C-alpha cells in the first residue's frame, strides 16, 4: 500500500488561533488526466461518529462553513483552519483514496488551550477482599493535570519495576478542562509480603520534580 | 433524508462465523449514484478500510485478509450484510457502515458503530470498594475507590448516590490484559463526605444479571 | 542547440539490383472442383477425426498457395545470357487472371432458434408479451463483398476476441473487455457481415445471435494500413475491393438488460407501462442487386508498379492468392424419396443441401537475374536467411563472434540444470497451417499464342 | 517548431532576421474497419399511431401511447482542414421580449454559433438545435441525441 | 402534427472519401495550407462503420434454454489513421510585415 | 422542426401535459458580380430604346 | 489530443504517403 502519516498527533490550540494540521503520503495523489488531488477529510467529536469536511483538496462539504479549508498538492499536504471555535474539538484523520487499497492516517487530536496544571496526588493499598481472592493491586491516581504527556513510575523499596504497570486515561473534563488517569501496579500476593514500601510517582511537563505519595505495607 | 443504523451479534467466539448487518432508508442501492462501505476502528487505534461493494455487483476487499472478508448487499430489502469467517482475536473492534460517494470520493453520514469484541467466555464482575489508609491524620482530600476487575462483556454503567452532594465524577475506560477486562472508578471531594456522608457502589453489569450494593 | 539524430539503414526498392531479361513464360492450373455442405462439416461418427463431407460455402476465404519449380534447375540450349558462378535465377509476376464460370445468384443462410423478441419497425405495443424461451426460425441474405490479393508472404488479418482483464476492481463492470490481435489468414474461415470482425466462439455463450454456419467461428478482416506500412512490403503487390449493403429489417434482443438506460434521459410511465423492455437492438444487412459489370473477374491485370517496394519479384518461389466471392454463392436443394406411391406425403423423401464451387489460375511470369556481389548479399541478409541457404551457395557464421565468453559447461548436466534447448529448424513456419495447394511443376510452357493470355498479352505489350 | 529543430543543414537560412514555418501539402485520412451501419432508437417514443395507409378512425383515448422503436439515420461523409478550430452552429432558446399579449407560449428561436468539439453530433435529419433545452417530453427522438444538442458546418460564414 | 424518421441507402465502397491521398496545390482562402502557431485542425464525420457488437455472457449454464440466464452488452468500435505530407517556408522579415502579422495575431 | 411545451411538473408522464409546436426555417445567401458598360447614343438608337420601353 | 512531437523523418521512401507523393513529384 501507499502509507500515510500524519503530524503531530495533538496539538493544543487557543480560541480564536489559526491551525495548521500536516498529512503526508509516500506517492504523489495526483493523476495524468483527472488533475484533481485524491485527499478527504474528517471530523471525529468525542461520543460522535467522523463527518466529511472537504473533497478533492479543495472543494468542501455542503454544511462545513468557509473557516475550515483545505491545502496541499503533490506529496506534502496541510489542513489550514482560519479561526477555531468551540464545537470543532475532535479527532481528525487523513483519507488517500488514490491507489486501491485505501487505508487512513495516524490522526491528530484537537483540543482547547487552558491552564497548565500538575495532578494531585493519591495512593491506595490493595483491598484485603482482593487479598482473601490473592491478588495485590496497588492502584495510584493522578487527576486533574494538563497536558496529556506525562511519565509515570513505580517504586518497590525504590527499585523501579515496568512490568505490572498498565495505564488508562480519560477524556478531557467538561468545566475544568484537564485530563486524568490510573496506574494499578498489578501483581501478586506472594511477591506482596516480602517487600515494605509502595511508591508512585510521577513526571510531567509542568513539574519535572517528582509528586509522590506512599504507604509501608505492614503499618496502620 | 437518509437514515442509517446497523445491527450485529455482538458477543462472538473465536474460529466462528460474523454476520454484521447493515440498514438504510432513503434511498435504493441499484440507482445509479448510491455506493456503500464498511469501516472498522478499534478503541485506541486508527481506522482502515476492509471493503466497499457497489451498483453492478462487483467486490473489492481489504487485500491483506483477501480470504474470509465476503461483501453482500440485498437490494430488493436495500441492506447490505457483512460475512466474515473465523474470527481471531485480532478482531476485537468497532466496525462503521455508511454510504460513500465519487465526487467527494469519501464518506458523508456513519452511523451507530456496533461494537464486537471476541474472547472466550464471560465471567462475572468482582466488585472491590477502595478504602482508605489508616494512617496519619491527612485531611488533604479524601478521595474514594471502588474498583471493578475481572467482567466480561461491555459494557458496565457505573453510578454513585442519587441526588447527593456532587461535585465530579473521574469515569476511566478499560485495561486489555487476558479477557477479562479491567476498569475502575474515582471520586474526588475535600474531605468533608467521609465517613460521615454516605457513598456507595451501584454496579449494573446487565449480561449476567446480578447486582450488588456495597459501602466502604 | 540540437542534431540530426540517428542514421539508420534504410530499405531501397527493388528495381535497384533487379534486371530483367526478355524471356516470358507462361502457366495454367486446371479447373479446380469443391463441393460441400453451405452450413456445417459432416463428421465420422466413429472415428471423430476424419471428414466425410466437407463445409464450403460462398463466404469462405479461398486462399491459394501455388507453387513454382526452381529456375536455377534448368538446362538452358544458350547458357550465355549470364553466369550461374556469379548470379542465381528467380521469378516474378506480371500477370493475373482468375476465372470463375457458375451463372451469378447469391446463396442465403439462417439459423432455427434465433433470439428475435419482436419486430420494432411500426408496432411494439405494451405490456410485454409471456415467455421464457421466445426463439424463432429466421432465414437471413448476406452482404455482398469482392477482393482480391497477391503477395510473396501470406495475408495478415486481425480481429477481436477475449483478451486479459484488469486488476481486482469493484467498479469496472461485469463485462469482457475487448482486445485487438494479429492472426494469419487461413482456409474455410470467414469474413465479416456486419457483425463485427469478433470470434463468436467464445464472446456468445447463447449461440443464438448470427445464423449457424458463424457462431463457432472467426469472422476474419482483411487490413489495409498495417500491410502497407511492412517496410519490406513483401506482403501486398496489388490489390482491389468492392462491397455495398443496406438495411432490410429491424430487430431486438431478448433477455436482461446488461445496462440500465439512465433516468435522467426518460420519464418512466406507469398502468402497463411500468416495466422497460431492451435497448439491445440489431439490423440485418441483405444485400442488393448484383451486375454483370460489377464484377472484378475475367478481366487481366497488368502490373507495371506495385505500391510496396517490391516489383513483382517473388522469393521462396511461392505466391499468396487470395479472393473472396459471393456472387456465384447460390445453393441447390436435392430431393431424394424413400418409396413410390401416387399420393404426396411429407416422409417419403428426404433433403440435403449442397453448394458447388470452381476457380481458374492463370499467370504468365518473367525472369530475372541477381548480379551478386559482396556489397548486395550483406542486404539480403538482413531481411532474410532462408533464401540465402535454399539456393545452395554458402551458409554464414551467425557473429563475428561473441564477446562474452558465457561460462559453457562441460561435464553435462549433473549440478546446476540448465535449459538445454534441443533445437529444430521445423523447415517452415507455415507447416502448421492449412491451404488448398495446387502444384504448377509440370505447367510451364515458353510459346505464347496457344492460351488467352498470351494472345492478350502480344496486344498490350505492343509486340 | 521550426526553430528548435536538428536540421541536416542550416547554412540556406539566416537565423538573425528571419523565420521558418511549416505548411501542409499532403494528406491521408486512413481508416480500417468493416462497412456496417448501426441502428439507435428510444423505448419510450413518443408515436400515435400509423399514418401512411389506414387510419379508419373514432377517436382514440389513452394516458401514454409510447412505444419501442428505433431506426437508422442518413450516410454522411465529410472532412475539412483549418488553422483555427472549426465554428458551426445551431438553433436555440432566448429572450422572448415579454410584450403584447403574446397568448400562444411558442419559444422565438434565435441563430447560435459556437465551436465544435468531439462527442457532439451532426444532424440526424431532426433540425440543427438544442434538444434538451427545446423539448420537454424527452421522447421525440432516439436516446443518442436527447440530452445533447447537435451540429453542422457554417461554409458561407 | 407529423414527423418523417429517415432511412439510409446503399452504402457502396467506391464512393467513400477516405483512404485515398489529396494534394493541396491552391485552396480557396489564401493560406496554401500554412500552419501557424504549429497546429492543425482536422475534422471528419462518418456513419458507414458504424455497426455494432452484440456482447452476452451467462450466469449459469443449463441443458435448457432459459432467457434469465444470459445479460446482454453493446459495443461499438472505430479506427483512424493520420498522415502528412510537409514542406518548409522561410519569411524575409522586414519593417511593415511586423503591423501585417500582428494585426492578424 | 418540431418542438414541445409542457404545463406541470409530475414524476410520470401524462398525454394532457404537453403542448407542441411544429416549425421549419429557411436561409440564403445571394453574391453577385457586375460589369460596367456605356451606350453610345445615337438618333436611331433613341427610337430603338423608346419603342422597346 | 494526438501528439506528433518527436515523429518526424526526412526519409520519404519508407511510408506509403510519400512514395506516391515522389511518383506524384514528378521527381
Amino acid at each position: 500500500d501507499i502509507v500515510m502519516s500524519q503530524s503531530p498527533s495533538s496539538l493544543a490550540v487557543s480560541v480564536g488561533e489559526k491551525v495548521t494540521m500536516s498529512c503526508k503520503s509516500s506517492q504523489s495523489l495526483l493523476y495524468s488526466s483527472i488533475q484533481k488531488n485524491y485527499l478527504a477529510w474528517y471530523q471525529q467529536k468525542p461520543g460522535q461518529s467522523p463527518k466529511l469536511l472537504i473533497y478533492w483538496a479543495s472543494i468542501r462539504e455542503s454544511g462545513v462553513p468557509d473557516r475550515f479549508t483545505g491545502s496541499g498538492s503533490g506529496t506534502d499536504f496541510t489542513l489550514t483552519i482560519s479561526s477555531v471555535k468551540a464545537e470543532d474539538l475532535a479527532v481528525y484523520y487523513c483519507q488517500r483514496y488514490y491507489g486501491y487499497p485505501w487505508t487512513f492516517g495516524g490522526g491528530t487530536k484537537l483540543e482547547i488551550k487552558r491552564a497548565d496544571a500538575a495532578p494531585t496526588v493519591s495512593i491506595f493499598p490493595p483491598s484485603s477482599e482482593q487479598l482473601t481472592s490473592g491478588g495485590a493491586s496497588v492502584v495510584c491516581f493522578l487527576n486533574n493535570f494538563y497536558p496529556k504527556d506525562i511519565n509515570v513510575k513505580w517504586k518497590i523499596d525504590g527499585s523501579e519495576r515496568q512490568n505490572g504497570v498498565l495505564n488508562s486515561w480519560t477524556d478531557q473534563d467538561s468545566k475544568d478542562s484537564t485530563y486524568s488517569m490510573s496506574s494499578t501496579l498489578t501483581l501478586t500476593k506472594d511477591e506482596y509480603e516480602r517487600h515494605n514500601s509502595y511508591t508512585c510517582e510521577a513526571t510531567h511537563k509542568t513539574s519535572t520534580s517528582p509528586i509522590v505519595k506512599s504507604f509501608n505495607r505492614n503499618e496502620c | 433524508q437518509v437514515t442509517l443504523k446497523e445491527s450485529g451479534p455482538g458477543i462472538l467466539q473465536p474460529s466462528q462465523t460474523l454476520s454484521l448487518t447493515c440498514s438504510f432508508s432513503g434511498f435504493s442501492l441499484s440507482t445509479s449514484g448510491m455506493g456503500v462501505g464498511w469501516i472498522r476502528q478499534p478503541s485506541g487505534k486508527g481506522l482502515e478500510w476492509l471493503a466497499h461493494i457497489w451498483w453492478n455487483d462487483d467486490k473489492n476487499y481489504h487485500p491483506a485478509l483477501k480470504s474470509r472478508l465476503t461483501i453482500s448487499k440485498d437490494t430488493s430489502s436495500n441492506r447490505v450484510f457483512l460475512n466474515i469467517a473465523s474470527v481471531d482475536t485480532a478482531d476485537t473492534a468497532t466496525y462503521y457502515c455508511a454510504r460513500i460517494h465519487y465526487v467527494t470520493d469519501a464518506l458523508d453520514y456513519w452511523g451507530q458503530g456496533t461494537s464486537v469484541t471476541v474472547s472466550a467466555k464471560t465471567t462475572a464482575p468482582s466488585v472491590y470498594p477502595l478504602a482508605p489508609v489508616c494512617g496519619d491524620t491527612t485531611g488533604s482530600s479524601v478521595t474514594l475507590g471502588c474498583l471493578v476487575k475481572g467482567y466480561f462483556p461491555e459494557p458496565v454503567t457505573l453510578t454513585w448516590n442519587s441526588g447527593s452532594l456532587s461535585s465530579g465524577v473521574h469515569t476511566f475506560p478499560a485495561v486489555l490484559q487476558s479477557d477479562l477486562y479491567t476498569l475502575s472508578s474515582s471520586v474526588t471531594v475535600t474531605s468533608s463526605t467521609w465517613p460521615s456522608q454516605s457513598i456507595t457502589c451501584n454496579v449494573a453489569h446487565p449480561a449476567s444479571s446480578t447486582k450488588v450494593d456495597k459501602k466502604i | 542547440v540540437y542534431l540530426p539524430p540517428v542514421p539508420v539503414s534504410k530499405v531501397v526498392s527493388t528495381d535497384e539490383y533487379v534486371s530483367r531479361t526478355s524471356i516470358y513464360y507462361y502457366a495454367g492450373s486446371s479447373r479446380l472442383l469443391a463441393v460441400g455442405n453451405p452450413y456445417f462439416s459432416i463428421k465420422s461418427p466413429n472415428n471423430n477425426k476424419k471428414v466425410l463431407v466437407p463445409k464450403v460455402s460462398g463466404l469462405q476465404y479461398r486462399v491459394f498457395r501455388v507453387r513454382l519449380p526452381d529456375p536455377n534447375k534448368f538446362g538452358f540450349p544458350d547458357t550465355s545470357f549470364y553466369n550461374p558462378d556469379t548470379q542465381r535465377l528467380v521469378w516474378a509476376c506480371v500477370g493475373l487472371e482468375i476465372g470463375r464460370g457458375q451463372p451469378l445468384g447469391v446463396g442465403v443462410s439462417g439459423h432455427p432458434y434465433l433470439n428475435k423478441f419482436d419486430d420494432t419497425e411500426t408496432s411494439n405495443r405494451y405490456p410485454a408479451q409471456p415467455g421464457s424461451d421466445n426463439r424463432e426460425c429466421l432465414s437471413m441474405d448476406y452482404k455482398q463483398t469482392q477482393l482480391c490479393l497477391i503477395g510473396c508472404k501470406p495475408p495478415t488479418g486481425e480481429h477481436w476476441g477475449k483478451g486479459v482483464a484488469c486488476n481486482n476492481n469493484a467498479a469496472a463492470t461485469d463485462c469482457p473487455p475487448l482486445e485487438l490481435f494479429n492472426s494469419i489468414i487461413e482456409d474455410g474461415d470467414m469474413v465479416d457481415t456486419g457483425f463485427g470482425c469478433m470470434d463468436f466462439g467464445t464472446l456468445q455463450a447463447n449461440k443464438s445471435d448470427v445464423p449457424i454456419d458463424i457462431c463457432n467461428s472467426t469472422c476474419k478482416y482483411p487490413d489495409y494500413l498495417k500491410m502497407a506500412s511492412e517496410p519490406y512490403g513483401d506482403s501486398l503487390f496489388f490489390f482491389l475491393r468492392r462491397e455495398q449493403m443496406f438495411v432490410r429489417h429491424f430487430f431486438n434482443r431478448a433477455g436482461k438488460l446488461g445496462e440500465a438506460v439512465p433516468d435522467d434521459l426518460y420519464i418512466k410511465g406507469s398502468g402497463n407501462t411500468a416495466v422497460i423492455q431492451s435497448s439491445a437492438f440489431f439490423p440485418t444487412p441483405s444485400g442488393s442487386i448484383v451486375t454483370s459489370e460489377s464484377q472484378l473477374f475475367n478481366k487481366p491485370y497488368w502490373l507495371q508498379r506495385a505500391q510496396g517496394h517490391n516489383n513483382g519479384i517473388c522469393w521462396g518461389n511461392q505466391l499468396f492468392v487470395t479472393v473472396v466471392d459471393t456472387t456465384r454463392s447460390t445453393n441447390m436443394t436435392l430431393c431424394t424419396e424413400v418409396t413410390k406411391e401416387g399420393t404426396y406425403k411429407n416422409d417419403n423423401f428426404k433433403e440435403y443441401v449442397r453448394h458447388v464451387e470452381e476457380y481458374d489460375l492463370q499467370f504468365v511470369f518473367q525472369l530475372c537475374k541477381i548480379t551478386l556481389t559482396a556489397e548486395i548479399m550483406t542486404y539480403i541478409h538482413t531481411m532474410d536467411s532462408n533464401i540465402l541457404e535454399d539456393w545452395q551457395f554458402g551458409l554464414t557464421p551467425p557473429p563475428s563472434a561473441s564477446l562474452q565468453d558465457t561460462y559453457r559447461f562441460v561435464t553435462s548436466q549433473a549440478i546446476t540444470c540448465q535449459k538445454t534447448a534441443p533445437p529444430k529448424e521445423k523447415e517452415d513456419p507455415l507447416n502448421k497451417y492449412t491451404f488448398w495447394e495446387v502444384n504448377l511443376k509440370e505447367k510451364f510452357s515458353a510459346d505464347l499464342d496457344q492460351f488467352p493470355l498470351g494472345r492478350k498479352f502480344l496486344l498490350q505489350s505492343g509486340l
